[PDB]
């Protein structure tokens, strides 16, 4: 299958120890203190449209943002070989399941707190000699890596071949029809995180084809009148829950396979991704693919945070790197509505209408995060919000280039 | 709204954004009438645990008293749980408040657990605390107001 | 155990009388009967 994941631990943002305390270990949903196979656990049972977030976890990406620093704080293996222990907490045994208090009689060595520790994976020989059991850990660490190599939104990866969708892909995809993007992220992740799959498996090339097929919809290029291969995502009114996507199937005028491969990493600069279940789902839904199949190439050092500068085997700067086109939710959806008007889906009156109904919605996202960062600073201890600063929220980077990527990805 | 794999059941707050029970709630009485079945099953078990002080906000209610004896021990929970089980979307029973009978001497008292207690000073008909007693000692002396 | 007067009596924090279906709400007399709703109806 695959066994060689190069990771990278979360940044401290200038804080002493990793941003999380003792209580985070016995609060995680699902399997006790087991951080593995968590993420989409608090969403296992849907009650309604309202995004699941409590007091300690003020947002959607709050559950994951916490399991990240909690994850890295206990990742001496792959980066040292030992098991160590942070604040009296360690793994049960070599398989690395749930975290229990440091066992007596033979306690592990105390972990040396460090920021951004490069994970080699092969450094821990027990991993490959017990792959079929500790496989989820590979998918999860990969997630933490994509989240760590960015101070503003998880950097996933789109692709799309030069030729049309395989004959085994079109038959597998016709099963995730009436399924929201929020759920596609849950089924995608829970798939690549329980049993060692192959890089050329049917469910892998289809889930990847489902992610890049989602980006076009998010940009508006793959609407109701322009399918990639009969699949798209119908968006509801932004004032009436814009989180709803669903992979609808039609028989309209399909697009056409591009002249070349459109491999490209994408990011969401705007801190809006934090509270948007749709953005967090789109990110983690793509990460499920780069898990079973390590990074197709290296990531561009063009922008990114000041700590992801020249990583071991993650972010480069030469010619073997792939540019990262980052966008912004508000301008992206503002350009997404503009696509619908061009082909005649919406009236020229609903053009400037959907913009005001969405910008008001995205405002609620901004009014929420700003009010949560102040409530939960950073020097306090944890980092459920991630210090984004209020100077941003609307400084859209090359979002205009991400849109031009979708037009090129589906000619 | 209930939450999966061991997560607190969120109580849909006013703004219409489910919040969590362990806190301080303000219960617009009417709400509490078409909702007790819930109240008693999620917030109540919470208040007893002593982790969710709630203010039932009802304008002017009828109020039943119940004088118990500070000597002996008592836990005001059931004289409340019962009152809850008598609230329809129709009508609520006169709010019952337990009150220790004011003693004459300085008696040793058993730690009782109480829950119901009004904000406004509704003690306006007490008149007297220990008519015949030469002096109330543990109860709340309430000399005949001149 | 020494039965006596004062002894801060504290009611069970969760009424042992009934057992609510947490998925639905069809309550039950004995915990046992509630295992059947959750094993049958909700499974």
């Amino acid at each position: 299958a695959q066994r060689q994941f190069f990771g990278l631990t979360y940044n401290f943002y200038g804080q002493p120890a990793p941003l999380f305390d003792l209580n985070d270990l016995q609060e995680l949903a699902g399997c006790y203190a087991r951080p593995w196979t968590s993420r989409f656990s608090h969403l296992a049972i849907s009650t309604g449209s309202l995004p699941v977030w409590s007091a300690r976890y003020p947002s959607v990406a709050s559950r994951n943002i916490v399991v990240n620093t909690l994850l890295g704080a206990h990742l001496n293996p792959f980066a040292g070989g030992q098991i160590t222990s942070h604040q009296g907490i360690t793994w049960r045994d070599p398989v690395l399941s749930s975290l229990a208090p440091v066992p007596a009689i033979q306690p592990p060595p105390v972990w040396a707190v460090a920021e951004n520790v490069l994970l080699d994976s092969n450094n821990y020989p027990t991993y490959v000699l017990n792959l079929s059991s500790m496989w989820p850990i590979n998918q999860d660490v990969h997630i933490m890596t994509m989240w760590a190599l960015s101070d503003q939104g998880p950097i996933y990866h789109l692709e799309v071949p030069v030729d049309p969708m395989p004959a085994a892909t079109t038959a597998a995809l016709m099963a995730y029809t009436g399924v929201p993007i929020a759920h596609l992220a849950q089924t995608a992740y829970r798939f690549a995180g329980q049993l060692p799959q192959s890089p050329d498996s049917t469910m892998v090339s289809t889930i990847r084809w489902l992610s890049a097929i989602w980006f076009g919809s998010l940009t508006g290029r793959l609407n109701r009148s322009r399918t990639c291969n009969g699949f798209y995502f119908e968006f509801a009114k932004p004032a009436l829950n814009p989180d709803q996507a669903v992979l609808k199937w039609n028989d309209g005028a399909r697009a056409a396979p591009p002249a070349a491969a459109q491999s490209s990493y994408i990011r969401c600069i705007s801190p809006h991704w934090q509270h948007q279940i749709v953005e967090v789902a789109g990110a983690l839904m793509s990460q499920s693919v780069t898990a079973v199949t390590g990074l197709p190439a290296l990531i561009d050092e063009a922008t990114l945070p000041a700590w992801s500068q020249g990583v071991a085997n993650l972010t480069g700067n030469g010619q073997g790197v792939v540019p990262c086109l980052d966008y912004n939710p508000v301008p992206m959806a503002a350009a997404r509505h503009l696509q619908w008007r061009q082909d005649g889906l919406i009236t020229a009156a609903q053009e400037a209408q959907l913009n005001n109904d969405y910008t008001a919605y995205a405002l609620t996202i901004e009014r929420h995060l700003t009010a949560m960062l102040v409530a939960n600073p950073i020097a306090a201890g944890r980092m459920p919000i991630q210090p984004f600063n209020a100077a941003d929220f609307g400084q859209a980077g090359q979002t205009a280039a991400a849109v031009a990527l979708a037009q090129a990805m589906f000619v | 709204v209930p939450r999966p794999n061991g997560l607190e059941p969120q109580l849909i707050d006013d703004g219409n954004v489910p919040r969590d029970i362990a806190g301080d709630w303000v219960y617009p009485s009417d709400v509490l009438q078409v909702s007790v079945a819930v109240f008693r099953d999620y917030v109540w078990p919470m208040v007893k645990a002593g982790r969710t002080r709630v203010l039932v906000e009802l304008g002017h209610y009828v109020y039943t008293l119940h004088y118990y004896d500070p000597q002996i021990s008592l836990d005001e929970a059931p004289i409340l749980e019962e009152w809850l089980s008598k609230i329809n979307p129709a009508g609520i029973p006169p709010v019952p408040f337990c009150i220790p009978i004011p003693q004459v001497y300085p008696c040793i008292t058993a730690r009782r657990v109480h829950y119901a207690f009004t904000s406004e000073n509704n003690n306006d008909s007490l008149f007297s605390t220990n008519a015949a007693s030469i002096d109330t000692a543990f109860g709340e002396n309430a000399a005949v107001s001149p | 155990v020494v039965s006596d007067p004062q002894s801060m009596k504290v009611t069970p924090i969760v009424n042992p009388s009934s057992y609510v279906c947490n998925v639905c709400n069809a309550r039950f007399s004995t915990m046992s009967a509630l295992s059947e709703h959750l094993r049958s109806d909700h499974r």
